[PDB]
Parts: structure tokens; sequence; C-alpha cells
């Protein structure tokens, strides 16, 4: 359906980076290595949004980078690591939303790329990953922010994702369907091209009448997606291979041969 | 653990000679977020360079999309450098329209 | 809108 989602990375002052998506949209952006580190606009349904807005998300970055080059410094006290390494702090949450409603609400956190700790999904209780995350989980069962995160998660993330989509509705809710070609290259391949969509959710295969190379889906930097999947066929068989495109964009779907 | 960055060079738009576009190179799938992604006109790097803001898929890794604004030639070859901590050395990913 | 600020680990 519909998903808000937001991306903290702390890298060991620390970098600290933020980054709010709307399915696949940026919206926000957070750098601490920027020359004036504020919450700035990624996408044009949130700009026009009042200084009142982005100020608190501004301060709210801003107060977050201190919490997390504190966090580094009690991570590395917790596996009695040196002050030297480099360590990467992960975050992670967000809100699913057919009715308009919470679906599944998410909040999971990395140390160095490995699982943390996650808030359960009855949002009222935690996960630690080992005994660092134990010390962790009980800093946060003392503030008892599992009531907090129910406060964004069943409210603030959807409420406030469902302005998005509002206000955005012209670009986010809009389907944008593939634009799909087969090019063929002699190796003695038929690759299947699909070029501007949106969402990145698309399935290519290659039927005959396991064998196809994949690719993941990379963004065109438009705000579209892109990808093709490859296979290799016998000389004087091209004829026997068909793609086939599944997109949300697409009225019903596309084969193409060759 | 450490993850190695799959590399994909690529336009934007179609490519058409002497028409501007722009020249992509996709890092993702990457651990730890520190990488060195540079674009290469002719063995050159490239002053204007940008770049996506730093994100990460659900198993934690980093994918970093890096643009810039050019117009392909018939001869003019174009490429992406990658360096990160999981390489021996610097993998170049030619570009092919 | 964005998470509020967070307890730190």
């Amino acid at each position: 359906s519909h998903s808000m989602r937001y991306f903290y990375t702390a890298v060991s002052e620390p970098r600290f980076i933020a980054v709010g998506y709307v399915d696949d949209t940026q919206f926000v952006r957070f750098d601490s290595d920027a020359a004036s580190p504020r919450g700035e606009p990624r996408a044009p349904w949130v700009e026009q949004e009042g200084p009142e807005y982005w100020d608190r998300e501004t301060q709210k970055y801003k107060r977050q980078a201190q919490a997390d080059r504190v966090s580094l410094r009690n991570l590395r006290g917790y596996y009695n690591q040196s002050e030297a390494g480099s360590h990467t702090l992960q975050w992670m949450y967000g809100c699913d939303l057919p009715d308009g409603r919470l679906l599944r609400g998410y909040d999971q956190s990395a140390y160095d790329g490995k699982d943390y700790i996650a808030l359960n999904e009855d949002l009222r209780s935690w996960t630690a990953a080992d005994t660092a995350a134990q010390i962790t989980q009980r800093k946060w069962e003392a503030a008892r922010e599992a009531e907090q995160w129910r406060a964004y998660l069943e409210g603030t993330c959807v409420e406030w994702l469902r302005r998005y989509l509002e206000n955005g509705k012209e670009t986010l809710q809009r389907a944008e369907h593939p634009k799909t070609h087969v090019t063929h290259h002699p190796v003695s391949t038929l690759r299947c091209w699909a070029l501007g969509f949106y969402p990145a959710e698309i399935t290519l295969t290659w039927q005959r009448d396991q064998d196809t190379e994949l690719v993941e889906t990379r963004p065109a930097g438009d705000g579209t997606f892109q990808k093709w999947a490859a296979v290799v066929v016998p000389s004087g068989e091209e004829q026997r291979y068909t793609c086939h495109v599944q997109h949300e964009g697409l009225p019903e779907p596309l084969t193409l041969r060759w | 653990i450490q993850r190695t960055p799959k590399i994909q060079v690529y336009s934007r738009h179609p490519a058409e000679n002497g028409k501007s576009n722009f020249l992509n190179c996709y890092v993702s799938g990457f651990h730890p977020s520190d990488i060195e992604v540079d674009l290469l006109k002719n063995g050159e790097r490239i002053e204007k360079v940008e770049h996506s803001d730093l994100s990460f898929s659900g198993d934690w890794s980093f994918y970093l999309l890096y643009y810039t604004e050019f117009t392909p030639t018939e001869k003019d070859e174009y490429a992406c450098r990658v360096n990160h901590v999981t390489l021996s050395q610097p993998k170049i990913v030619k570009w092919d329209r | 809108m964005a998470r509020e600020l967070h307890p730190e680990y």
C-alpha cells in the first residue's frame, strides 16, 4: 500500500545522516557534513510546509545527532572496543498503511551492520541481540520508550503520512508505466529492458514457449527506476523467447518478442 | 562483517550522441558506508559529480547514486572507478550504451 | 514527520 520510512546512519564529531521516504520517493534529508546542517526538502509536496514544521524537524535531527555521538561512545564501551576504530550505528523505523490506517509499524537498530535491538510486533516489548543490547533494552524499558513509540507509530506516523499522500497525490499516487524494449547482442543474449517506471516494484521474466540474469532495480535519478533481465539463447532460436513485464502502471501485462 | 559493493554504470535516458544526459554510478549492497566513487571521462576524473543521500536497505547495506550531467559522443569512453575496504584494488566498470 | 528525540543506547 503506502509506507513512510526513515533511515538514520551515525558513523564514528561523528557523521550523522538521516533520510525519509514515502514509498520510493525521498522527501527529507539531514547531513552533518553540510555547510548548514538542517532538514532539507527532497520532494515538492513537503516544500510548502511552514517554517515551524521544518525547524522542528531540524532541531530533531540536531539533537538526534548529539544522541548518537554519545550512543556510539556507550556502544564502544559495552564491547570494550578501541577509541580509534570506526563504527556505524543504523536506525530504521516507519509505518505501513488499504483502509488508510496502521498496517504495521517497525523500529530496528544496527551496530556495525548486525541487528542490535528491535521493537517487537506488539509495539510494547523489545528483543536484544546480545548482552550489550540488553543494557540498551533495559535503558529504554526504564524510560518506557515503547509507550512513546506507540504514540508515533499508531498515530503521528499514520496521520502525517496520510497528509503527505494528499498534498503529493499528483506524483505519489500516480504510477508511471515502464518503457520496454528488447536488445540483442551476439556472443556465440536477449536483454529485455524496463525504463522510467514508478514505483520500483516490477517483475521481469523471460519465458520460452531460472536461466535469466536479473539485475537489481536501479534509480534513474529523476524519481523513476530502471531494470533489465538478460537471457542467453542459441542462434536461430530467438523467436521462441518472450519477455513479460508486470507493473502497477500497466493496464494489462506486456509481452515482448525479439 | 563487510559487504562488497555492487556497481552499475548507466545513463538516465537512452544514450544519443550530441544530446544531454546523466551518467550514473549506482553502488549498493555494501558495508561499511565509506566508499570512493569516481566518474571518469577518458581516464579523467570529473569535477562536477553529485551523489544522493546515504540510505540503506533492509539488510543494513548501503546504496548511493553518483550522477553527473554529460553529453555522450561516439568516441568518448566513460567509466566509474569504485574503491571499497572489501576490494584489494579499485574496480573500474566501463559504460555500455 | 520524523520521530522525536530517542533515548541513547
